[PDB]
RNA sequence: GAAAUUGUUGAAAGGGAAGGGCAUUUGAUCAGACA
RNA sequence: AGAACUGGCGAUGCGGGAUGAACCGAACGUAGAGUUAAGGUGCCGGAAUACACGCUCAUCAGACACCACAAAAGGUGUUAG
RNA sequence: GCCCUGAAAAUGGAUGGCGCUCAAGCGUGUUACCUAUACUCUACCGUCAGGGUUGAUAUGAUGCCCUGACGAGUAGGCAGGCGUGGAGGUCAGUGACGAAGCCUAGACCGUAAGGUCGGGUCGAACGGCCUCUAGUGCAGAUCUUGGUGGUAGUAGCAAAUA
RNA sequence: CGAAUUGCAAUGUCAUUUUGCGUGGGGAUAAAUCAUUUGUAUACGACUUAGA
């Protein structure tokens, strides 16, 4: 219902996520995955990296400046996923994608905004408890990612000034519990209480 | 020339029926021919390829000959073939041949416009 | 089918687009990685 | 989709008029019609089918 | 299926030198009365000289369970054609009905063995009276007194695709 | 004709007038017996975005 | 005051199909809380219009109307058909119509 | 004084072909006007 | 390489098997509405991220018969007997 | 029963692809749902068959009307038709107030072959109906003749002292 | 106080970028290419240089 959508995209298994999006934003929702590079992807690391090496061993030949592109980036991967369940070489997938913008961590315009879950895509739903998974930042660094150690810096920069934010906005809101709770034996609230409000 | 006993003319396919690599080739015209080949596919009626007549496209009997104002067309060329439209008026309409003189087709409109009937082409040759 | 008599490659892959260069001064692009502790100093010099 | 046990438009083997264009036979078939329509006896449908027959099957007697 | 119990009578048909032959009883689970006589003349002409062109079925009669809201310990004896031999089994079930009891073991069966409907023969269903001849542990650790345990992993279902709240699982 | 011939286009009489005051007199009688009434038919109908009409009722 | 809407938003999402086929005779569309065959049933006769611009303003106005109705459900989720005067162009998938409560049955 | 082929003007389109079938939008054009 | 019976292709399009002369379904006038076949319902892709009992974690898993490959011999790896 | 080892091949690669792990895998079961030129109903065309009608109206039965069923198709057979050059009749046919021809993402008719109309150009003969007649209908034949293109403003125009 | 006669329904228009023109209010006053030249360059383009 929303106009556009903001994905937290940690502890969300890929695919799962990814068919979600690929028909939302067909359907024409403007969504914007963050916080990518804490996805996460079933099966063991070593298990994942050795299906990302076979994937880096496809590469054109007589060129390989033509081929396989190998985009080591977590939002590069999703993207790819996704763009795997798109018609993108047909003007309906190429504007599909165009709605589409992802991130590694949350950037100014979408700290400030408010993030959603996709329910059927989540690890802690979908995995059975003692079933090994894997971290896609952690994948991309062992295949040449160099900016984990970036976003992280500016994670926790953004966390800190969310948390004060939160510290705040909770003593206004127990403030504004506090003088609402004062009208709550009213009779203009006893008789809204008889209509469920 | 009212001419309204007539019932929603319909006509399946409407386009042309163009010929195979009419499109291609400058040769080839468009006028229909079947493709006898073995190795076609209009022949044998692919998927995505062109269609061809059959007499299922054939239009219904009471709607044959038709033009959208209710009337089938009937050539003159000159006063005696129009006065055997006199009765049939709600029927018939006069279209005038390309080969009559403009001096004549004055004659055929002003004889039509007494006698009720209507005509097709009647701005040709006027100026 | 294969070659009779092995031998090395001529040329290196990694020297390759053995194009012209898009400036004449060449660039750096790597510099050494910073001490934060030594004093201030520049790290390079160009010449003739 | 049909399976046929007869083969399907099968004209009937007879002549339902002449082949030829003479008009007093053409006439007397005008005739026969109508009786053979219009009248219980076989004898008018018998004349009418034989009215049609080639010159070798409507030989001389 | 969703199976259901049958009691089928037949009898080899009557002649002038037998004209009171022996009627013959099965106890059978099926869909259906259709199948439930397909297979009396399965296991009948196993075992006797007899057809159904040379026989008939005298009475199909359903059988409802007398305590159907009474939970019990059914024992089951099977026999089941694996890919290389024949082969026997034994195994306890602890559903409340006769009927339920045969419709998850057709089942795990073919989980575990892969073993079709077409392959096994059920050759007798007991309910066991008394907690002391059960010997299957998987039904032993139901029948501990003060019996509780939790469920610590809750999923909740989602009509809707977007939620604006991590989920608990704390039950 | 479409430039306002004035052939019985705009103009309301005075007639229907007193048949309207006789009704809603006579009705605003029997709202005014219920309160919030007078209120609701004045307001207008809109759907908000939590809204699902196969749901809600009337 | 803010709000002064009598519809209910859908989607058009693609045509009826086969895979590889279509008709576009017939159309798919998505109504908003709709999840069910049953409940979706509420919205059938219901009127459709699909709103657009164009430049050539034709009777006063820029924006132009194509309309229609819903005819039947679409399988477990809440997805209808719906058939139009004049079909529509297929560059809408992924856009968004109006579905009106004009034949209504309250 | 045809066509192949070509020039100018005008309209339109165009990410490693073009053309074609079904359906419709948009632009142009024609319609009959039931006058 | 050579035969028997039926069916089909050749002479034959249509839905399905991604693709395919032969397989499955089903055989064709032009159109509308409805229902189905064989096959399928995460997304590409129209259709249940439907329900239920179980098995499996594979450092080249496995996944629509014809079909596009797999044996003997071994594993307290696990499940049931 | 599942899984692993056995099980090694050559451009980079194929459960169709993405991707999936209390499956979006395997075995089995229950409903719901999608859709083929197939099945059902209706309309329309055509063919085949059966029947009514010369009461006699437009004397025509070449037809008109009702009813039911059916429609795949190469080689091949038959039928009904379109078109072309000339011939015999006929419209007391069109026409220098403009015949024929040519151009026309301008119109109409027919399932189609094709016909008809408007406009522009042009300048002297040409058509419709009943019949006759044939040197009668082209996408091809490494077809014949004539003409024309991309290649392409390209290869190249450099032996013999200047 | 008025909102009626848009006559039983026909989007019954407010969004959002770009662009031109005019009104009036201030604000700002240049480089590139060719040609010539250089040879750290060079098949031709290009590159690198110099020039009031």
């Amino acid at each position: 219902s929303q106009p556009v959508v903001v994905i937290d995209a940690k502890d969300h298994l890929l695919g799962r996520l990814a068919s979600t999006i690929a028909k939302q934003v067909l359907n024409g929702q403007k969504i914007v995955v963050v916080r990518a590079e804490a996805l996460n992807i079933s099966g063991e690391f070593f298990r994942n990296k050795l299906k990302y090496h076979d994937f880096l061993r496809k590469a054109t030949a007589f060129n390989k400046t033509r081929g396989p592109f190998h985009f080591r980036a977590p939002s590069r991967i999703l993207y790819k996923a996704i763009r795997g369940m798109v018609s993108h070489k047909t003007a309906r997938g190429k504007a599909a994608l165009e709605r589409l913008k992802i991130f590694e961590g949350i950037p100014p315009p979408y700290d400030k905004k408010k993030r959603v879950v996709v329910p059927q895509a989540l690890r802690v739903l979908r995995l059975k408890p003692g079933r090994k998974y894997t971290t896609l930042g952690k994948l991309s660094t062992s295949v040449g990612w160099k900016y984990e150690d970036v976003v992280a810096k500016l994670e926790d920069k953004r966390k800190v000034r969310s948390a004060e934010y939160y510290a705040k906005k909770r003593a206004f809101t127990k403030k504004v519990s506090s003088a609402s709770a004062a009208a709550s034996e009213s009779d203009v609230a006893k008789q809204l209480a008889s209509f469920g409000y | 020339m009212a001419s309204l006993p007539h019932p929603k003319i319909v006509k399946k396919h409407t386009k042309k029926f163009k010929r195979h690599h009419s499109d291609r080739y400058h040769r080839v015209a468009e006028n229909w021919r079947k493709q006898k080949g073995i190795d076609s596919v209009v022949r044998r009626r692919f998927r995505g390829n062109i269609s061809q007549p059959k007499i299922g496209y054939g239009s219904n009997k009471k709607t044959k000959f038709l033009s959208p104002s209710g009337h089938k067309t009937f050539l003159v060329a000159n006063v005696k073939d129009l006065e055997t439209l006199t009765m049939h008026t709600k029927t018939y309409a006069a279209e005038i041949a390309h080969n009559i003189s403009a001096k004549n087709r004055v004659v055929i409109l002003a004889r039509a416009k007494a006698l009720g009937i209507k005509v097709t082409n009647p701005k040709g040759r006027l100026a | 089918s294969h070659r009779k008599y092995e031998a090395p490659r001529h040329g290196h892959l990694g020297f390759l687009p053995r194009k012209r260069a898009a400036s004449i001064r060449a660039r750096v692009k790597a510099f050494p990685k910073d001490d934060r502790s030594k004093p201030v100093a520049l790290t390079s010099f160009l010449g003739y | 989709g049909i399976d046929h046990t007869s083969k399907q438009h099968k004209r009937s083997g007879h002549r339902t008029a002449p082949k030829s264009d003479n008009v007093y036979l053409k006439l007397l078939v005008k005739l026969y019609t109508f009786l053979a329509r219009r009248t219980d006896a076989p004898f008018n449908k018998v004349v009418l089918k034989a009215l049609f027959l080639s010159k070798i099957n409507r030989p001389p007697v | 299926a969703h199976f259901k119990e049958y009691q089928v009578i037949g009898r080899r048909l009557p002649t002038e030198s037998v004209p009171e032959p022996k009627l013959f009883r099965m106890r059978i689970f099926a869909s259906n009365e259709v199948i439930a006589k397909s297979r009396y003349w399965y296991f009948l002409q196993k075992l006797h000289k007899v057809k159904k062109a040379s026989g008939e079925i005298v009475s199909i009669n359903q059988i409802n369970e007398a305590h159907p809201t009474k939970v019990k310990n059914f024992g089951v004896w099977v026999r089941y054609d694996s890919r290389s031999g024949t082969h026997n089994m034994y195994k306890e079930i602890r559903d409340v009905s006769r009927v339920a009891a045969v419709e998850t073991l057709y089942q795990d069966m073919a989980a575990r063995h892969r073993a079709r409907f077409r392959s096994i023969h059920i050759l007798k269903v007991a309910e066991i009276e008394k907690t002391a001849d059960v010997k299957r542990q998987y039904v032993k650790q139901f029948l501990t007194k003060d019996l509780k345990f939790p469920l610590p992993h809750r999923v909740q279902k989602s009509t809707k695709t977007f939620s604006y709240k991590r989920p608990s699982t704390f039950y | 004709a479409n430039l306002f011939p004035e052939q019985q286009n705009k103009e309301i009489k005075a007639e229907r007038v007193e048949d309207q005051k006789v009704v809603d007199k006579a009705l605003i009688a029997e709202i005014k017996k219920t309160p919030l009434l007078k209120q609701y038919l004045s307001a207008s109908f809109s759907l908000k975005n939590g809204d699902k009409p196969h749901m809600l009722k009337f | 005051a803010e709000s002064h809407r009598l519809y209910v938003k859908g989607k058009h999402l693609s045509y009826q199909r086969s895979k590889r086929v279509n008709n576009p005779n017939v159309s798919l569309i998505k109504i908003e809380g709709v999840a069910t065959p049953q409940d979706a049933q509420f919205y059938l006769g219901k009127r459709i219009a699909y709103v657009y611009r164009a430049s050539k303003e034709v009777r006063g106005s820029k924006i132009r109307v194509m309309w229609g109705k819903v005819t039947r459900t679409h399988g477990n989720s809440g997805v209808v058909r719906a058939t139009f005067r004049n079909n529509l162009p297929a560059k809408t998938f992924g856009a968004s119509v109006r579905i009106f409560l004009y034949p209504s049955n309250i």
